[PDB]
DNA sequence: ACACCCTTTCTGGAGCAA
C-alpha cells in the first residue's frame, strides 16, 4: 500500500520468478517503483531491451529490478493494467466512462493505484505513486503523471449540470481532450464563454491537468453515472499464470 | 523576515504536474551557485539544504523548509504543447552506409527503439507565481537574481523570468503551509487542500526514492 | 553566456501544429459543420501575453518555431557540419547507442539507467558537445538553453522586451498556402505519354475505371482506398520577416561557445522547421550578439577568437570514445 | 548545392488562387454586395514582409507561383525529357503505380505507416530522380528543395537580399484579364452556317427557345446553364524577371546534373496554368550554381562534371528502383 | 554464450471545441 509494486502480493498474490539474484551489500533503490532493495530479497539485474523508452521515469540508476517490479514488467501485467484501478482488495477496470465516473466521483476508500494507457502497451504500473488519500489521486496516463481531486471534479460537474439544466442540447462549457493532446485541451468554448461567469472561468483554468483529463472522460452530452468497474484481478492472475 | 515572492515571466511556463516548491527552486539556484564557485564536480545534495529559509521541524524527524509551493494567477487560458522525439532516419541511413554509424539493423521502428518517433503533450500556462516563506530577503533576492527561468523543460527555453519582487508580509497574511508537509505535521498547517500522498517533502522532489508519507496540496 | 541570433526567413516557415484544423475555399479557418471544408495544417502558434494598445495584458496568437525544433536543429547542424566530419576524419565510429545519444538525446542504448558519479558528470558537462545537450542514458542536464524562434512582432513584445521597437512587424504574419496532388494518369494525353507504362492504354484505362468506381462508391456512401487527387492547405509564417533566437549558456567552457558559434556559422545551409520539399525555412542570419556585443558579419562570425581557438583544440581532440562512454559506460 | 534561376516570362503568369473572388466591371477587387460583380480568379499571391516607406516592415501582397507548382514543373520536365526517354531507349517499363509514384510522389492516397529499410532509403537517396523527389508509400526525404517563383520586386527585397538591384521592378505587377464565352448558336447567321447541324434551323430555333425559357426562369428567380460566361482572371503581367531558388543538401553529382538537364529542357514549358491562353511561357536568362553563373544562350555552360555524372547515371538508369520504390510494404 | 536483430501479439473505447 506504500510502493506501486506492493500490488504484486497485496492487490494480487504472486511470488518471485526464482531465477533472480539475492542482494548483498549496501542499500540501493529499485530502478522501477522506487522501492529500496534490502539484504536478502530477490532481485534481477537490468535486462531491458532497446524498445524500453521509459528511462526518464526510472526512480534510480541502480540498474536492478526488485522481484515485485520484475512481475510488474511482465506483458500480462502490461496489457492487464492498460486501464485499471488497484484498490486494497482487487483490480478493477476504468476503461468505460462510467468506471471513470465512479473513480473520479465517490472514489473507493482504499489506498488504490490508478493506471491508464495513452497508447497500445505502456509501462504504467511502476512509475506512478500510490494514492493514499481519495481526495488526491495519482493517475498514470502514458507519459503523464496526473493528480486528480474528486472534489474539484464534483465542483466542475455541478457547474456543468447547472449551466446545462433545462436546455435541449447538452453543450459542453469547456473543451477537454481525452488524449490530453489537442491545443484546445482546457480552452473555454464560446458557449462556456457566454454562459459561465468570471470566477467559474478562472476555476476552469485553475484545475490541474489530471482533472482536465478526467473531465475529458466525463464531460459530454450523455453523462455517465458512477458505476463500479468490473473486477479484473481474476483475468490478470489467469493471464499471469 | 516572513516574506512573499512574486515572479512574473515573459514566455508561458511549463505547467508543473505536481507542486512547484519555492524551496526546490532556491535549492536548485544554490546548487547552480555552488557549481559557480566550487566547479561542476560537486555533490548537489550537500548544498541545496543551505538556503536563506527557515526550517519547520515535525515532531518525529522529517523537517521541511518554511517555503511554500508556487500559486499560479493565470493571466492566460491554459494551452498544450506538443513535442516530439524523432531520430533522423535519412541521416541514420547515410551514416550507416558511410560506416560512421555501426548499426547492424536494416529496418528501424517508430514503435520502440532508437528510431522511436515519440509524441508527448504537456500543459503550458502564462501566470504569475506567488510564494510565501520565512527567510532572509538578501539571499532570496540573490538566488532569484541568479534565476533566469522557472518551471520545467528549461532546455527548450520555456518560461524565462521577466522579473521578481520580494517583499515582507504579515504573519497571518502568509500561507507557507501550502506545501508538501510531513504525515505528522502539526494540524494548524494542514488545511483542507492538504491530503495524504506518496510525495517528497524536501530536496529533490522528483526523487521517488525520497518520497514519503506526505500531506500535500494540489496545483 | 547569452548568444542571441537575429535571423530573417528567406522562405516561409511551416512548423506543423497538431489537431484537425479545416478551412473553406476562402480563408475562413474551422467553419461550423455543414459547409465544404479542407484539411488545413497550421503553423506552430502559441498564445502569449502582450501589452499592446493597453496597460493590461491579453492573449494574442504568436506563430513561433518551438525551442525543441530549434534545439534539435542546432544539434543536427553541430553534428552534420562539425562533429561528424571530425569523427569521420580521424576514423572514429559510433554505435547505435552513442549515435542515438548524440543525435537525439535518446536513452535506448542503455535504457537501464546509467549511474553517474559527480566527477564524470563534471567531465561530461565540460565536453564540447555532450555538455551542451546531455541526456541519453545518463539523463544529463545540458549547458544549453535554446529559446523558441520568436518573430520580431508586436505580439511578442513582452517576450522580446525593449530594443525591438524599430523593424517591428505588425498585423498577421500567416498565410494559407494551398497545395494539391494531381492524379497523373488523368494527365496522360497521348500514346507517347503512356508508352513508358507497362500495359500502356489498358493499364491507364484500368486506372480510370478504378477512379470512376471509387468516385461512384464514395458518392453512394456519402448519400476505402484513397485516390491520388488531394486538395489541402497549410498555413505558413510569411517570408521576409525578422526573428530573434536566444541561446543561453549556463557557465560554459570556451570550446562549447565555439561549438555554438561554429554551428551558427554553418546554419544558413540548414532549414528551420520543416516544409522541406517546398524549401521552407531557408533563412539568413542578420546578426549574432554575444552578451550584447554584435559579432556577426557577412563572412560568418568575426571576432570571438578564444572560443574558435578553444573549439579548434576541442575538435582536434574530439573522439567517439567520449560519446560511447557517455552513452553506455 | 545552391541553384538560382532568374527567368523572364514573355507571357502572363496565371497560377489561379483558390477562393470565391469577384470584381466589378470597373476593376475593383471584391466589391461590397449590391453592385453587379463578375467572377475573378486571382493569381497566386504570397504575403511578404517588406520595407514600405522607411523602417516600417509590413505584410504586403506579392504575386508568385507556388514552390509545389515549380517543383512539379521541374519533376515533369526531367521526367518527360530525360527519365522517360532513358527508359524508352532501353527495355525498361514502369507499372501504373510506379508511374504514379514517379509523377506525383505516391501510388495511392493511403501511405503505409511503416518506414523502409536503411539500405533502401540510402539507395533511393542515391538515385538520380528518386533522390530528388522522395515520395512513395513509405515517405522518404527528397534532397531537392524547391522554392516559390518570386518576381524580382521591391516587395521581396527581404526575400531577395543583395545583388538584385539590376532590372528593378516597383508598383503593381498584376492585371485583370477578362474572358467571355459566347453562345455559338446566337452567332449563327444563315442557312449555310447551320447546314452542318443536325436538324439545322429547327435545332437552332429549339436552342433559342430553351435559352428564352431559361432566361425567363432566371428573371423569375431574380425579379441548367447556358454558354454565355463573361468573367475575369487576374494574371501577373508579362516581362517580369523572376527568381527561382533550387536547393540540394549534399546531392549526388548526377542529381544536380539532372536538375541542370531539366533546366536545359525548360524550353517550351509552361510555368503555372492557363494553357490555352499560352500563359506561363518564359525565357531563362540566368542560372547560378552556388553563386557562379553557368547559363548561356545554348543552355547551361560549364558544370561539366554534373553532366557526365547524369549521363553515366541515365546510362545506368533502370525501372527496378522505380518499381521497388513504389512497392508498398502493406501490399 | 550472451549480445543485438527481426519478427509476431496483444488487450478497449468512441466524442469531438476554436
Ligand atoms: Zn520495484
Amino acid at each position: 500500500m506504500r510502493y506501486p509494486s506492493d500490488i504484486v502480493d497485496q492487490v494480487l498474490k504472486a511470488g518471485p520468478d526464482k531465477g533472480l539474484l539475492t542482494w548483498e551489500g549496501v542499500d540501493a533503490a529499485c530502478s522501477h517503483c522506487s522501492r529500496p532493495i534490502q539484504n536478502g530479497d530477490l532481485y534481477s539485474p537490468s535486462s531491458v531491451g532497446a524498445f524500453f523508452s521509459d528511462t526518464r521515469d526510472l526512480a534510480s540508476t541502480s540498474r536492478s529490478i526488485c522481484w515485485r517490479c520484475v512481475v510488474l514488467r511482465k506483458k500480462p501485467m502490461l496489457y492487464g493494467l492498460s486501464a485499471a484501478v488497484v484498490t486494497q482488495d482487487g483490480i478493477y477496470s476504468i476503461s468505460k466512462d462510467v468506471n471513470k465516473a465512479w473513480l473520479f466521483t465517490t472514489p473507493p476508500p482504499a489506498p488504490f493505484l490508478v493506471v491508464h494507457s495513452s497508447s497500445t502497451m505502456q509501462h504504467l504500473s511502476w512509475r506512478t505513486p500510490v494514492t493514499l488519500d481519495n481526495r488526491r489521486i495519482h493517475v498514470r496516463y502514458g507519459p503523464n503523471l496526473f493528480i486528480v481531486r474528486p472534489e474539484v471534479v464534483r465542483k466542475a460537474l455541478s457547474i456543468a449540470d447547472r449551466v446545462n439544466e433545462g436546455q435541449k442540447k447538452w453543450v459542453t462549457p469547456v473543451y477537454f481532450d481525452r488524449k490530453a493532446a489537442a491545443m484546445g485541451h482546457g480552452l473555454i468554448t464560446r458557449a462556456g464563454a457566454e454562459m459561465l461567469t468570471q470566477e467559474e472561468q478562472e476555476f476552469f483554468q485553475s484545475v490541474t491537468p489530471g482533472e482536465r483529463w478526467a473531465l475529458s472522460y466525463l464531460m459530454h452530452s450523455k453523462r455517465p453515472e458512477p458505476e463500479v468497474g468490473e473486477c479484473i484481478t481474476e483475468k490478470v492472475m489467469t493471464s499471469l499464470n | 523576515v516572513n516574506l512573499k515572492v512574486t515572479i512574473d515571466l515573459s514566455n508561458p511556463m511549463m505547467e508543473p504536474g505536481d507542486l512547484l516548491h519555492l524551496d526546490a527552486l532556491l535549492g536548485a539556484l544554490r546548487v547552480s551557485r555552488a557549481r559557480a564557485e566550487h566547479g561542476d564536480a560537486i555533490n548537489p545534495r550537500d548544498y541545496h539544504y543551505d538556503l536563506p529559509l527557515e526550517r519547520y521541524q515535525a515532531p518525529s524527524g522529517d523537517w521541511v523548509f518554511k517555503a511554500s509551493a508556487f500559486k499560479l494567477k493565470r493571466q492566460l487560458p491554459n494551452q498544450m504543447w506538443m513535442q516530439t522525439g524523432r531520430l533522423s532516419i535519412v541521416e541514420a541511413a547515410r551514416h550507416r552506409q558511410s560506416g560512421y554509424l555501426q548499426l547492424r539493423a536494416g529496418k528501424p521502428n517508430p514503435a520502440g527503439g532508437p528510431f522511436k518517433t515519440s509524441i508527448y503533450h504537456r500543459p503550458i500556462v502564462q501566470a504569475e507565481l506567488t510564494a510565501f516563506c520565512v527567510g532572509d530577503q538578501q539571499g532570496i533576492e540573490a538566488l532569484l537574481s541568479e534565476c533566469r527561468q522557472i518551471g520545467g523543460k528549461r532546455g527548450v527555453g520555456f518560461g524565462q523570468v521577466a522579473g521578481f519582487k520580494v517583499e515582507p508580509v504579515a504573519e497571518t497574511d502568509c500561507p507557507w503551509s501550502w506545501r508538501a508537509l510531513p504525515a505528522d505535521a502539526d494540524p494548524r498547517l494542514v488545511t483542507s487542500e492538504h491530503a495524504r500522498c506518496i510525495a517528497a517533502i524536501r530536496g529533490p522532489y522528483w526523487d521517488r526514492t525520497l518520497h514519503v508519507e506526505a500531506l500535500a496540496p494540489t496545483p | 553566456m547569452q548568444i542571441e541570433v537575429t535571423v530573417r526567413n528567406i522562405t516561409p516557415i511551416f512548423s506543423a501544429a497538431p489537431g484537425s484544423n479545416y478551412i473553406t475555399i476562402d480563408g475562413t479557418i474551422n467553419p461550423p459543420p455543414g459547409v465544404s471544408r479542407f484539411p488545413l495544417v497550421r503553423t506552430r502558434m502559441m498564445y502569449v501575453a502582450a501589452d499592446v494598445g493597453d496597460g493590461v495584458i491579453k492573449s494574442v496568437p504568436l506563430q513561433i518555431v518551438p525551442g525543441n525544433t530549434m534545439r534539435s536543429l542546432l544539434r543536427r547542424t553541430m553534428l552534420k557540419h562539425v562533429i561528424e566530419p571530425a569523427l569521420v576524419e580521424k576514423g572514429n565510429k559510433l554505435s547505435i547507442g552513442a549515435y542515438a545519444t548524440a543525435y537525439s538525446g535518446n536513452a535506448t542504448g542503455n535504457p537501464d539507467g546509467v549511474p553517474s558519479s559527480f566527477d564524470e558528470i563534471a567531465t561530461m558537462r565540460a565536453h564540447p558537445f555532450i555538455g551542451l545537450f546531455g541526456g541519453g542514458p545518463r539523463m544529463l542536464e545540458g549547458r544549453l538553453m535554446v529559446d523558441s524562434l520568436y518573430p520580431i512582432h508586436t505580439n511578442a513584445e513582452r517576450i522580446l522586451g525593449a530594443g525591438y521597437e524599430n523593424e517591428m512587424m505588425s498585423g498577421p504574419i500567416t498565410q494559407v498556402v494551398w497545395a494539391r496532388r494531381m492524379d497523373p494518369i488523368l494527365n496522360l494525353g497521348s500514346s507517347e505519354d503512356v508508352e513508358v507504362i507497362n500495359g500502356g492504354a489498358v493499364a491507364a484505362n484500368g486506372w480510370i475505371q478504378d477512379l470512376l468506381a471509387n468516385s461512384k462508391a464514395a458518392a453512394s456512401k456519402k448519400k476505402n482506398g484513397r485516390g491520388l487527387k488531394a486538395f489541402n492547405a497549410h498555413e505558413v509564417v510569411i517570408p521576409g520577416l525578422k526573428w530573434v533566437w536566444r541561446i543561453s549558456l549556463d557557465r560554459p567552457t570556451d570550446a562549447q561557445v565555439g561549438l555554438v558559434l561554429l554551428a551558427l556559422n554553418k546554419m544558413t545551409n540548414e532549414r528551420i522547421a520543416g516544409g522541406h520539399s517546398k524549401d521552407y525555412g531557408r533563412f539568413v542570419i542578420d546578426g549574432v550578439s554575444l552578451n550584447g556585443e554584435q559579432v556577426w558579419s557577412q563572412s560568418g562570425i568575426t571576432g570571438g577568437e578564444q572560443y574558435f581557438d578553444a573549439v579548434a583544440e576541442a575538435i582536434d581532440g574530439l573522439s567517439s570514445k567520449e560519446f560511447e562512454q557517455f552513452a553506455q559506460s
